[PDB]
RNA sequence: CGGUCCGGCCGGGAACUCAAAGGAGACUGCCAGUGAUAAACUGGAGGAAGGUGGGGAUGACGUCAAGUCAUCAUGCCCUUACGACCAGGGCUACACACGUGCUACAAUGGCGCAUACAAAGAGAAGCGACCUCGCGAGAGCAAGCGGACCUCAUAAAGUGCGUCGUAGUCCGGAUUGGAGUCUGCAACUCGACUCCAUGAAGUCGGAAUCGCUAGUAAUCGUGGAUCAGAAUGCCACGGUG
């Protein structure tokens, strides 16, 4: 629901995956940016999202680009 | 308020009155025209490196004499609480009680 | 050409005061004077909560009266004009020349 | 009114045929102050219900509400530490106030399509002696027969 | 009569009738009788059958019926699977804009159950 | 020559100009059919100069600001019936008797701190 | 029940404005903060001076200051530096060049704001309360004052539970607008907290 | 009264609406009757208004150790932390219970086209017209306006014609899917709005209970504060009544 102008990421996310992706498999990426947009080029990494207390692992697929990377970080735990 | 609370207040006002006077509204022109560069403008990720606080979304209204977040007047820059001391002393000009 | 004096204050006796001594400077001078027209009064209005915590359901409700005239003079010698913008008025009443 | 007395508003008359008890009709008939719709509805009614006759509307009108009209009714009274029901003697003004509001419930609750049409069918019935507002005219009456005894 | 979408809308105002389809409202209906060359206010009935081929045609070109209803499948099955918020909020039965669930949420939840 | 009178009621002000003679009656350049579909507005309006019989003996020229419906067509009836007392003056008692020299001033009451509107008090809930 | 402020609701009435300029929405928070400013400076370094009222009136592009003090003396000072030192700080203050005028109170006795100090000073003395407040109100009453009320309260002499005490004398009409009713409040400072003091001074109607 | 592109628009006029300053006016003042020849009460005249004309502000001594130490001020505890900075999250959870509201269950109505009549307000890091593009939210360009001048800003119920014909419907709009707009560094948790699609419950509500005496209730729109954005709340305004 941004405007069509472009999609948003965080530049130092941009930056770690463009650094993950250029030196091979690598470790899970550590961030705290969940309303980071998921880009192509981040197909295959694993991006562990900080939701309020822990960074949950996320393996991102193909179905996954387009989401923010909080919609894959619940913060609220229910039983 | 705390003094932090006054404190924060005031470095985001001079940081909203650095940055985002000048530099953050020729960014923010340079992604809102969509005749310049569809392509790689890079304005958008210009605009993140800026201080948060340089937003002056981030400010928020206190009253000038106690700090309170809520109940603000824009007319008086004061909360309801010190405009009505105000007002009952006489010390807000024109200012008196309505009735209709 | 020709100048009109809009003058603003918060008290209506004030602001008929310095229009009195306008009309007096203008016509002791020797320029016709059209006016002083009444113009609308804006009445701001403002309604606060009386009490530090809830008690929302009482409040007081104050207003500013803000008090307009104009006045217009048609051909204003240099006599008006350079007597007029010395004029010494009250501190609470706000005037505006226009040319 | 613990003390007040009070006098009484002006009702302008119908501008149709300059009847107060048309204009209290519609007065009764209308809601959220929507009088000309309601001054609609009563004129389309009075003039269904007046083919169907033969005595103009006014007359109709009034042919109605003679037979919705109650004499006498009950009051509420708690004396004897029970429901006492004393039967007392309506007046004109409250006589046209009920039969008018009875017809007007009685011509809602009913099925047809238009609350025009459910009107003049009241109306019609009223003249004719049945219908739900003479079914509570003649509850009110039997009611009152009931408790004579309390007058 | 019948159309693609094998539904079978009644005998009434063309441009009401047509809503019967899943997936067309009155803003797709009206659309399809201007495209059609039909009037709004004809019913389902007085129209040839040479018109009821013409608005088949021009309903072929909407992806409504069972067709939208597998694509709508697809859509939450997607979310339920890629373990999203809204995937969870699909499973869960309960409300997935952002509405509260503190109360009012009893479209979601359906009647209340102590 | 114009008798003139000023009608006004809730939020309308009507400015009214009667002539010796015709039936005709024009509001704000309308005639009172095109002006007042309502026909309450025109039972009001044609009022006053029905009491005193003016069929076609006088010409109305009004114009009529603010209000509504029926808050013009009221401040008409006043503005009218005050052209017709500054017309004769022997016509006092009988619009006086009518109720049409009288201002209504019933305006509209203002809206209350803690209340809903004018009176209507918000839900009370005593447990 | 809670009473109106008798200054504010006789403002315009009887009651005139401590701040008497104009300004529109853009200055007016400046022109209050400025002010508020101002009053507090002044307010703190004549405390010793019995200051009473602070007009503040903001003509075309300047501020000028009347201070209505029953010492002018003292304010002032020799050969005006004082006065001069005041004037200097307070242009600082309001950004704009500054005037002081002073005006005299010629009957302390008679301004709620003077016998209000007087009875918090005298308080924060560890003077007795009831002394204090008699006192006020013969001085008052004796100088032709057509009534006064004085109200003290909290912690009276160092009552563990607090209670409130006032003293009428006279006719004090806080419902007739007409009234001349000149109120004030002060604040004592104690080892056990904070006396609000409040005086009521009426001076005739009209 | 002349002129007119028919628009108070332009000469003009100062009449009227209105603007806003001053004044008059209502006092049981007058008449009659009742009444302790009193206070008063009932009615009448005249009058725009009649009996404190309507509404508001105005809240006595005190009561509840009532509310606020989190507006503020103020008489035990912490201090390399109970202080301070930061990012993310939460205050938005959800088996459930209650209070206050909005929208409905329809025909005194829904929809479509045409058309009439308000008041009160706000506006300069603001209101933003006209024109062009867009189905629309909006976008581009760009006047005027610190404003009885310009803008917000098309009042809506109403009225005329047509249609629907008592059905879970051309009622109702929840919910959900897809596509977008704008603000904002940033709409995932957790914004508002638009378009297409879908079309829950609901057919008048048990015990019980609330508001309101006249321009009131009921109903219909309008504006403002807070505010980058976010009103079904609050505060105000008028229409019908």
């Amino acid at each position: 629901r941004s405007l069509k102008k472009g999609p948003f990421i965080d530049l130092h996310l941009l930056k770690k995956v463009e650094k993950a992706v250029e030196s091979g498999d690598k470790k899970p990426l550590r961030t705290w940016s969940r309303r980071s947009t998921i880009f192509p080029n981040m197909i295959g990494l694993t991006i562990a999202v900080h939701n309020g207390r822990q960074h949950v692992p996320v393996f991102v697929t193909d179905e996954m680009v387009g989401h923010k990377l909080g919609e894959f970080a619940p913060t609220r735990t229910y039983r | 308020a705390k003094q932090s609370m006054k404190a924060r207040e005031v470095k985001r006002v001079a940081l909203a009155d650095k940055y985002f006077a000048k530099r953050a509204e020729l960014k923010a022109i340079i992604s809102d025209v969509n005749a310049s560069d569809e392509d790689r403008w890079n304005a958008v990720l210009k605009l993140q490196t800026l201080p948060r606080d340089s937003s002056p979304s981030r400010q928020r209204n206190r009253c000038r004499q106690t700090g309170r977040p809520h109940g603000f007047l824009r007319k008086f820059g004061l909360s309801r609480i010190k405009v009505r001391e105000a007002a009952m002393r006489g010390e807000i000009p024109g200012l008196k009680k309505a009735s209709w | 050409q020709r100048i009109r004096i809009r003058l603003k204050a918060f008290d209506h006796r004030l602001i008929d005061q310095a229009t009195a001594e306008i009309v007096e400077t203008a016509k002791r001078t020797g320029a016709q004077v059209r006016g002083p027209i009444p113009l609308p009064t804006r009445k701001e209005r403002f309604t606060v909560l009386i009490s530090p915590h809830v008690n929302k359901d009482a409040r007081d409700q104050y207003e500013i009266r803000t008090h307009l005239r104009l006045v217009d003079i048609v051909e204003p010698t240099e006599k008006t004009v350079d007597a007029l913008m010395r004029l010494d008025l009250a501190a609470g009443v706000d005037v505006q020349i226009s040319l | 009114p613990r003390r007040r007395v009070i006098g009484q508003r002006k009702i302008l008359p119908d501008p149709k045929f300059g009847s107060e008890l048309l204009a209290k009709f519609v007065n009764i008939l209308m809601v959220d102050g929507k009088k000309s719709t309601a001054e609609s509805i009563v004129y389309s009614a009075l003039e269904t219900l007046a083919q169907r006759s033969g005595k103009s509307e006014l007359e109709a009108f009034e042919v109605a509400l003679e037979n919705v009209r109650p004499t006498v009714e009950v009051k509420s009274r708690r004396v004897g530490g029970s429901t006492y029901q004393v039967p007392v003697e309506v007046r004109p003004v409250r006589r046209n106030a009920l039969a008018m509001r009875w017809i007007v419930e009685a011509a809602r609750k009913r099925g047809d399509k238009s609350m025009a049409l459910r009107l003049a069918n009241e109306l019609s019935d009223a003249a004719e002696n049945k219908g739900t507002a003479v079914k509570k005219r003649e509850d009110v009456h039997r009611m009152a027969e009931a408790n004579k005894a309390f007058a | 009569a019948r159309i693609a979408g094998i539904n079978i809308p009644d005998h009434k105002h063309a441009v009401i009738a047509l809503t019967s389809i899943y997936g067309v409202g009155k803003t797709r209906s009206k659309a399809i009788l201007a495209a059609a060359g039909i009037a709004e206010d004809v019913k389902i009935s007085e129209l040839s059958e040479g018109q009821i081929d013409t608005l088949r045609d021009e309903v072929a070109k909407f992806v409504v019926e069972g067709d939208l209803r597998r694509e709508i499948s697809m859509s939450i099955k997607r979310l339920m699977d890629l373990g999203c918020y809204r995937g969870l909020r699909h499973r869960r039965g309960l409300p997935v804009r952002g509405q509260r669930t503190k109360t009012n949420a009893r479209t979601r939840k359906g009647p209340r159950k102590p | 020559n114009q008798y003139y009178g000023t009608g006004r009621r809730k939020s309308s002000a009507a400015r009214v100009f009667i002539k010796p003679g015709n039936g005709k009656i024009v509001i704000n350049q309308r005639s009172l059919e095109q002006y007042f579909g309502r026909e309450t507005a025109r039972m009001v309006v044609r009022q006053p100069l029905e009491l005193v019989d003016m069929v076609e003996k006088l010409d109305l020229y009004i114009t009529v600001k603010g209000g509504g419906i029926s808050g013009q067509a009221g401040a008409i009836r006043h503005g009218i019936t005050r052209a017709l007392m500054e017309y004769d003056e022997s016509l006092r008692s009988e619009l006086r008797k009518a109720g049409f020299v009288t201002r209504d001033a019933r305006q509209v009451e203002r809206k209350k701190v803690g209340l809903r509107k004018a009176r209507r008090r918000p839900q009370f809930s005593k447990r | 029940g809670q009473k109106v402020h008798p200054n504010g609701i006789r403002l315009g009435i009887v009651k005139p404005w401590n701040s008497t300029w104009f300004a529109n929405t853009k200055e007016f928070a400046d022109n209050l903060d400025s002010d508020f400013k101002v009053r507090q400076y002044l307010t703190k370094e004549l405390a010793k001076a019995s200051v009473s009222r602070i007009v503040i009136e903001r003509p075309a592009k300047s501020i000028r200051v009347t201070i209505h003090t029953a010492r002018p003396g003292i304010v002032i000072g020799k050969k005006g530096e004082d006065v001069e030192k005041l004037r200097k700080v307070v242009a600082d203050i309001a950004g704009v060049p500054a005037q002081i005028n002073i005006a005299e109170v010629r009957k302390p006795e008679l301004d709620a704001k003077l016998v209000a100090d007087s009875i918090t000073s005298q308080l924060e003395r560890r003077v007795m309360f009831r002394r204090a407040m008699k006192r006020a109100v013969q001085n008052a009453m004796r100088l032709g004052a057509k009534g006064i009320k004085v109200e003290v309260s909290g912690r009276l002499g160092g009552a563990e539970i607090a209670r409130t005490e006032w003293y009428r004398e006279g006719r004090v009409p806080l419902h007739t607008l007409r009234a001349d009713i000149d109120y004030n409040t002060s604040e004592a400072h104690t080892t056990y907290g904070v006396i609000g003091v409040k005086v009521w001074i009426f001076k005739g109607e009209i």
